[PDB]
DNA sequence: GAATTGGTGAGGGTTGGGAAGTGGAAGG
DNA sequence: CCTTCCACTTCCCAACCCTCACCA
């Protein structure tokens, strides 16, 4: 078998809720030592790395470690129907055609469960270059995410650039330009709204908007977010979920292409 | 009854005054005589026992113009069949349950393939049945078919009946069946008074035809202004007309306001159109000289345009107002279909040819069109509202316009009509009235029912239409049908051979053909050509020269070259697929029948098994929950037929109100309980063709093909004698010749229309020879041919745009293209080939040809010779100098349909599907469009050709920015206005929205009833401003008020604009220019600039902006930013596949 | 003359909607008891009652009997207008054909007053008898709406069982099975919080489940529901109105195909 | 050189979002005095007219006056970038082709700095007129937008009629016909709820609820709004803005000449 | 008594679900 | 008193259903 429970569904809710836009199926491998999931979209311009650490489930039991398919939307869907303060059960078995779950409020006024169909899948694994970063930066995660919403608002790419005093974000289009700018907090009233930056040497970049729209919809698990960034490699969003573990976005930048002539 | 029987007699004796008035003076008398068979009816005839009889009647012609009648008289019979034994016990029973009744019962053995077993030889007694009149079978049979109803539900002598056979065949048509009487052909006639019948047999050593006096007439009216007429009201104002090529006018002067006089009108030599001219001053003059030059000339065919709907109700109740029954002095009147037919003269009428066999387009039957399409001259026009004022203020004008009708319409029926439909009369058992008027499929069952009765068959009842049929699976089923012909739109944009065209090629595609190359040209000689391989010399040579040309393109697969634009298809696809699989409506099967046969032994080989693709739609209700609601309706009650009478439960319904209640019902339940009422599904079928049954479908239509091809070849030579004998000039036999070319030319159309007729017939409700199968098999089998061309030419080259049978493609220069073969045959010195067919044909001839023919040999002894055929062979037309095809404006999706194609001496070779040729389309885009095509023959290169087509977009463009501010206001309106139909009654439609029921209803508010009431209303209409954000349907204005009268205008428009301060009421002020700016910008999109961007050019078209899609796709194209993806940054680990 | 009045104007409100989309056009009876409605689905699958008292009302006059006949888009699309908080006023007449409905605001500043068409009706009935139903359920609202709607993302059709100690809603669908359990309680908080089941013996049914998404319109009008369901007969939804009335919805089991 | 700065950064943004529906694309103009904007909506139907005085700003300096044609769309797109508790500073320059938009959160923790492409245009405008009515009303503004919900469900346009006592409303349609009151207040307690009306002659007049329900759209930017009315002469909708400025639709009454 | 087939484009109206914004009441 | 969550309404886009006329 493999059994756990989670002290709140709402982080497994989030969780799914935050993976079903943009990879619509995936595998999940399972283990003592945790869930790991690990899928690149549909145009592998982007990449997502899970992780829940065996620590954080109220109880888990794991007697053998298991990979299994999962049509992602489905399971959203399932998910829709656990309450917000709802208890949350997964099991499975080596069998491995069903996921049965199991929903339950704190008073056990009421009990839910389903048995989610899972799929088959082929898939391709991608290794991680586990560098140090030029660049990292600390950030309050709702301001990442209006600064996503409104600079896609000006246009569909953006530039990212770091320095000295300050990360700096700019756009351009057909309507004119956008730039919005953040600095080092030099007195914090809050560590959950200070930003951070630390460097070894100034970075430029540019990406595309329409994938870090969907990296914010992290937004919801944790107040901060990380921001990573090196000349000529992805770059790294990273979000963590309390003492269980961590969801990462990598996003491959474009590249100049006159040095390619 | 007897006072029934007194009518008949009465009605008989009349009619047969009516045409004795016209001379058709009954033969009475000893003697022998000859004559052309023009006409049939039947009728009653009082015999020597003064009882009455019924009989037919035939019309005879002859030379010297004298005419005759014979009455023929014949026993209607049909059958029944009764179980094992039944047969003296119910005749017996028949006799005496209705003594008096019936004239004679026998025993008839028959064929029926129906029955089991029956390839042995196995066929069963029916009994015949015949009666001394019509109404005695008409009464019988409703004694009979409640039993026979009762007994095919469920499995007294009645009981012992079992089934009842050709009870509804015309009696007529079983006459022609059965004596081979037939229309247009020469007879001799024996009579031998009562004492015998009249003999009648045919002379096949004359083929020249009489000249039957045809009458061909036109009216006009007065009627009220920008109203139609109506006979309470108005009164005819001239009635113009021609007999055998003499013109005649008549003309009413309590209207016209001068005497006319006589004149000639000739469009072009070849049409005489002398005219002369009677005055008459009074309408009721007018009729009575009319009636006394008809009853003076006793033509013996009558003909007008369309007469049905206006012509002869406005002339009958003109006359019938002051007392001349038109119907006993002319005898012509109304049928029970509403159709005027009379029983001296055939009524011809060129529109039901014209809407049946001319192939024009719906625009275009408009008799003018018509006309200046088939004639080649353009006729005269006048406003239909002026004609009033022109009767008084410039008589001779209207005259002209009169007589110009009576023109066209009698050459238009003489060349076009008459050798058709005769030439059709000679091989259909049909009235000339039957034939015109009837539909083809059942021309094509009349023609199969007299080759059953050759054959000695006995016909199939009448497929009876079941109504909501169940799935197996349990739901109700909406609809049926076959998966029909494949489409594809390959390309996009222009080609043409001047250009340079960039081509990639498969080495091993020519590889392939080069190793095959002599198969290819010796399959290709002694197939398609028939001519021996040893009787040519030069055979050796040609193959290495198309071995060099093919080693010389393998050596450079990718390359710029010219193209050539070819098209490649297949002769007569469906017939030729028909022949040579054998398939017959008869001849599906199923494992069920095939156990009964004693031909199913161990490799038997007669079991040919194809596929096809079922398709249906059905509710998702279940099988329970449409019984509940059966159920639930047992309660229900229902009014009656009228409002004073006794309700009816629903068991008392009829099964098309039961079946429609039932639909309603769960197509409610649906919506409520599901969000999607239909579900569509597909299922591939295969079902098994008998090869031994008999051929006597596919041998006809194997016959009628021969014939064509018979008649086409003798149609080329007497042309070229025909222009011989004009170029010498010798007058006599020119005519001669002249006369067999139209024989020949009418015989080949004839056999090529009943030769299309034969696919469809088979899917026609309620055929006797009806299957599915049949029809879905062929179109799936056309499907394959057509796909594996595809896949074979898009290695080689592009193909462009492929239909049902028949591929438009690009080649590239170097390619074999034609070749020639020396003969040492003088009868056939040269030979010709064409590779591209060759090459096709080969493909076809290999996958394709059966192999499974069978054909019974003796007999006596039931041995069938095996044998293959293949008769689908590809042909090629082209090349051509220029083709373009459009693109559509969603992403990615292709225009199938929409092409064209020019001539290498820049004539316009094809132009298909576009607005162009449409009725109703805003004639803004029929005139850019047909202007646009034109530009782009022009230039050099690609950008060249966008710089010469670019400015004729742009001038429309800048005419309507420029709210046509120069062109003159009579211009707009034909300019800015559609011509929509309607073709319903306003009524009918329920309580739909759209532009044109919004007008329709916009005129009856102004006009009343009186304008909508007919059916087929045309609106004009422009689309307004004033109504600001008002939805499109309801900015719809007709033009009529344009027309109307100011005081009129200043009110309605200042009610329909919604605007009650409104000082301007001008169309200038009122046109919705964004409206028809963005209806051009619609069309200049797919064809000037969409295709533009997609062939590496820049907008040809600053005004007008691309989709935002295309847009975002050119921009992400050419930035600096190249998008990396992630597999090229990071490491690739391996593959993975997760499985239970 | 048929007048009337009401302080609690909003339950009009709540009381139209809750009909407004499950049947299009109704004939009402009025009289001296009250308004009262018998009224079927268009598709003649479900049934609709309505009673309200006039004990309830504010100010109630019926000297005689009225039929009339009203689409419910219309009254929906005049009610839409009124506040919650306004009183409002109800006039007909035995010979009109137009209802006149006045809204009056409790600061007596404000007031409006609408007149409608009637349409002309007449419907063919059968009363709707009464059944001892062997198996009844009391629950609060919310809960209800709930399960019918979590319910409806997995399948379109619910087998609901009972037992002397609970309830089970159940569903089975391309997704996979789905269940909710329901046990009676002993220990309850108050009767907006509480369940009470009832059964004499064990029964289970299916139903269109995209019907009671339509029934569970009514949730906003009472803080609890009743159900009421025996084998072969219909099931019986019921809404309470304060004391004022009480409005019924009436569907019939499916057939199982087996 | 122009600029301004703008503490009260909402209002500009709900200018916009009212201005958006009736023109697509307008030219303002600045001047010592503030910035104005005037302008047929695009139906012609319609005046609308707004002013926002030079006192409003936390700083302005304009040195000539200038005009800047600009797309509502657009602006309005860009402004939804600020947050409304944000400053707003503009600027331009008099040759330049392009407005400067800053959005500064209170705090200093961040900076935002944006900018738009002006386009040249021209436009016709007259002197607008006013004098004294026989009618004006004072309202909730809330309770004019539900009038006109509620009218605009029922019928086409509404006719308003007008006494000493009171104000009444009133609409006929395919649904039937409705009639609404309100009258004088008594006495007011809390003043947004009193409802005040000036009567010199009674005034009757019907107008098309299309247009009212597009004005109602600047309820947001003020808790009471104003309706000035007389026979024979456009309505005139007016609200008030802040101390600084205010915006008044102008809409000519509706004839019926057909009787 | 009557009765050819299937496939596509163009223009227009109706229906259903998701995203975004506002108001209340609920919780700390 | 201030912030968060849930409920209800409005706005916008895609897919299906209607007509007619032409390509095979
Ligand atoms: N009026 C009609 N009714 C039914 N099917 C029809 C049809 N018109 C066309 N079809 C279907 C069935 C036939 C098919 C057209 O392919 P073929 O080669 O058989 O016809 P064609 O090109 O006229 O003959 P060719 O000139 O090459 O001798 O389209
Ligand atoms: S197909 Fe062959 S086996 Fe079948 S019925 Fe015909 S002859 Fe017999
Ligand atoms: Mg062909």
């Amino acid at each position: 078998m493999f059994e756990a429970r989670l002290v709140q569904g709402s982080i497994l809710k989030k969780v799914l809720e935050a993976l079903k836009d943009l990879i619509n199926e995936a595998c999940w491998d399972i283990s003592s030592s945790g869930v790991n999931l690990q899928s690149m979209d549909s145009s592998h311009v982007s990449l997502v790395q899970l992780t829940l650490r065996s620590e954080g489930f109220d109880t888990y039991r794991c007697d053998r470690n298991l990979a299994m398919g999962v049509n992602l939307t489905s399971m959203s869907k399932i998910l829709k129907c656990a309450g917000n303060e709802d208890i949350i059960t997964l099991r499975a078995e080596d069998n491995a055609d069903t996921l049965a779950l199991v929903f339950e409020a704190p008073n056990q006024e009421k009990v839910s469960d389903y048995e989610m169909k899972l799929m088959d899948l082929d898939v391709e694994q991608l290794g991680i270059p586990e560098q140090e970063y030029s660049c990292v930066v600390k950030m309050p995660s709702g301001e990442f995410a209006r600064i996503c919403r409104d600079l896609s608002h000006i246009g569909d790419a953006v530039v990212i650039s770091c320095a000295k005093d300050g990360v700096k974000f700019s756009a351009s289009g057909e309507l004119g330009n956008g730039n919005i700018k953040l600095s080092q907090t030099s007195n914090v009233d809050k560590e959950e709204e200070a930003v951070t930056i630390e460097m070894n040497e100034p970075v430029q970049l540019t990406f595309a908007l329409r994938y870090l729209n969907f990296f914010t919809k992290a937004t919801p698990l944790s107040s901060t977010v990380t921001l990573s960034m090196s000349a000529d490699v992805p770059l790294v969003v990273e979000y963590k979920i309390a003492d269980m573990g961590h969801l990462k976005y990598y996003l491959a930048p474009k590249i100049e292409d006159e040095e390619g002539s | 009854s007897s006072v029934s029987a007194l009518k008949r007699l009465e009605r008989s004796q009349w009619t047969d005054k009516m045409d004795l008035r016209f001379g058709f003076e009954r033969l009475k008398e000893p003697g022998e005589k000859t004559g052309w068979l023009i006409n049939m009816h039947p009728t009653e005839i009082l015999d020597e026992d003064k009882r009455l009889g019924s009989a037919v009647d035939y019309y005879f012609i002859q030379d010297d113009g004298s005419r005759f009648k014979v009455a023929l008289p014949y026993k209607p019979y049909f059958y029944i069949a009764t179980r094992k034994g039944c047969e003296r016990e119910v005749s017996s029973f028949l006799s005496k349950k209705f003594q008096g009744k019936i004239a004679k019962v026998e025993t008839v053995p028959k064929e029926d393939l129906d029955l089991p077993n029956h390839l042995v030889g196995l066929k069963r007694n029916y009994i015949r049945l015949s009666f001394h009149t019509v109404e005695d079978l008409v009464k019988v049979r409703k004694e009979i078919s409640p039993a026979v109803k009762k007994n095919r539900e469920q499995d007294d002598q009645l009981d012992n009946i079992v089934d009842m056979r050709e009870y509804d065949v015309p009696y007529h048509i079983r006459l022609s069946i059965d004596l081979k009487i037939h229309v247009a052909h020469w007879y001799n006639v024996r009579y031998r008074g009562n004492a015998f019948p009249v003999e009648i047999t045919r002379r096949d050593d004359l083929v020249e035809r009489p000249d039957p006096v045809v009458l061909a007439f036109a009216i006009a009216t007065t009627k009220l202004p920008l109203k139609f007429p109506d006979a309470e009201t108005d009164q005819i104002m001239m009635i113009s007309y021609m007999i055998d090529g003499q013109g005649y006018l008549i003309t009413n002067r309590e209207i016209v306001s001068e005497d006319i006089e006589d004149f000639e009108f000739t469009p072009k030599p070849e049409y005489e159109g002398p005219f002369c001219v009677f005055n008459e001053p009074d309408e009721a003059h007018l009729i009575q000289r009319w009636f006394e030059h008809v009853q003076e000339t006793k033509p013996t065919i009558m003909v007008t345009y369309n007469g049905d709907f206006f012509d002869w109700p406005f002339v009958e109740a003109r006359a019938a107002v002051h007392g001349l029954s038109m119907q006993q002095e002319i005898g012509f009147q109304k049928d029970s279909q509403g159709e005027y037919k009379a029983p001296q003269c055939i009524h011809m009428d060129c529109l039901r040819w014209v809407k049946r066999d001319s192939y024009l387009p719906v625009g275009s039957h408009n008799l003018k069109a018509a006309a200046k399409a088939k004639l080649g001259y353009d006729p005269v026009e006048l406003d239909p509202e002026d004609m009033c004022r022109m009767a008084t203020e410039q008589p001779q004008t209207l005259a002209t316009y009169s007589v110009s009708d009576a023109v066209a319409t009698y050459y238009l029926y003489m060349k076009y009509v008459h050798p058709f439909i005769f030439a059709l009369c000679t091989i259909i058992p049909m009235e000339p009235d039957e034939v015109l008027r009837k539909g083809s499929g059942t021309l094509c069952e009349a023609l199969l029912m007299v080759q059953a009765f050759h054959a000695n068959i006995i016909f199939p009842n009448k497929q009876e239409q079941e109504f909501n049929k169940l799935t197996d699976d349990g739901h109700v089923l909406d609809s049926e049908t076959y998966v029909g012909g494949h489409v594809e739109a390959l390309e996009s944009g222009v080609f043409r051979s001047d250009i340079p065209c960039r081509f990639r090629m498969n080495p091993a595609a020519f590889d392939f053909l080069l190793q095959r190359v002599e198969k290819t040209l010796r399959h290709a000689l002694e197939e398609e050509e028939k001519v021996p391989v040893e009787q040519v010399t030069n055979f050796e040579e040609v193959c290495d020269e198309i071995k060099s040309k093919l080693a010389s393109l393998k050596d450079v697969p990718s390359r710029i070259e010219c193209p050539l634009i070819y098209h490649l298809d297949v002769g007569a696809m469906y017939p030729n697929i028909i022949l040579t699989n054998r398939l017959q409506p008869s001849a599906m099967v199923d494992e069920a029948t095939c156990a009964a046969c004693d031909f199913n032994k161990p490799g038997a080989n007669c079991q040919r098994k194809m596929a096809w693709q079922w398709r249906g739609e059905f509710m998702p209700a279940s099988r329970s929950e449409y019984h509940r609601i059966q159920h639930q309706l047992e309660s229900e009650k229902f009014p009656p037929l009228f409002p004073e009478g006794p309700a009816r439960a629903f068991h008392e319904l009829s099964r098309e109100e039961q079946a429609k209640y039932e639909k309603r019902r769960l197509a409610d339940y649906c919506r409520k309980a599901y969000k999607k009422i239909h579900i569509t599904k597909v299922e591939e079928r295969l079902t098994t063709i008998c090869q031994r049954e008999n051929s006597f479908y596919v041998d006809t239509v194997r016959a009628f093909r021969d014939r064509r091809y018979e008649f086409k070849g003798l149609h080329k030579v007497w042309k070229k004698k025909l222009s011989a004998a004009v170029e010498v000039g010798d007058a006599a036999e020119v005519k001669r010749c002249k006369n067999m070319e139209v024989l020949y030319d009418s015989l080949q159309l004839a056999h090529k229309c009943i030769l299309n007729s034969f696919y469809g017939y088979v899917m026609r409700k309620g055929a006797r020879w009806y299957s599915m199968e049949m029809a879905g098999i062929v179109c799936f089998t056309g499907a394959n041919i057509i796909t594996q061309a595809r896949e074979l030419i898009e290695q080689i080259g592009r193909p462009l745009e492929l239909d049902t049978d028949g591929i438009w493609c690009v080649l590239p220069n170097s390619f074999p293209e034609n070749f020639v073969f020396k003969t040492t045959n003088v009868k056939k010195p040269k030979v010709t080939i064409s590779y591209p067919g060759a090459m096709l044909n080969i493909m076809v001839k290999e996958g394709f040809t059966n192999d499974q023919y069978q054909e019974l040999a003796e007999p006596s002894s039931l041995t069938y010779v095996t044998r293959s055929e293949n008769s689908i062979f590809f042909e090629v037309d082209g090349p051509y100098l220029a083709m373009i095809l459009p693109a559509s404006k969603e992403e990615g999706k292709k225009l199938k349909k929409r092409y064209a194609v020019f001539n290498e001496d820049g004539s316009l070779a094809e132009l298909k599907g576009f607005e162009v040729k449409r009725r109703g389309e805003l004639q803004l885009i029929k005139i850019f469009q047909s202007s646009v095509f034109e530009a782009f023959l022009k230039g050099s290169t690609l950008e060249e050709v966008y710089g010469s087509v670019a400015k004729v977009a742009d001038y429309w463009l800048d005419v309507l920015y420029s709210k046509a501010a120069n062109m003159p206001d009579s211009e707009l309106f034909e300019l800015i206005s559609e011509n929509r139909s309607m073709s319903r009654k306003l009524e009918d439609y329920g309580e739909q929205k759209s532009t044109s029921i919004s007008t329709a209803k916009r005129l009856a508010e102004f006009l009343g009833d009186q304008m909508v009431k007919d059916a087929g209303l045309s609106c004009r209409y422009i689309i307004s401003r004033k109504p600001e954000g008002s939805p499109v349907t309801e900015r719809a204005i007709p033009l009529a008020i344009f027309q109307a009268e100011p005081t009129v205008r200043k009110h309605f428009l200042r009610k329909w604009l919604k605007s009650s301060s409104l000082q301007d009421f001008d169309i200038r002020a009122i046109l919705d220019w964004d409206y028809y700016i963005e209806r051009l910008g619609s069309a200049i999109q797919k064809i000037i600039t969409i295709p533009a961007a997609l062939q590496q050019v820049k907008n040809p078209v600053p005004r007008v902006k691309h989709p935002d899609w295309l847009h975002k796709k050119l921009l992400e194209k050419n930035d600096v930013y190249k998008q990396k993806k992630i597999s090229e940054l990071f490491t690739l680990e391996g593959r993975r596949q997760v499985t239970m």
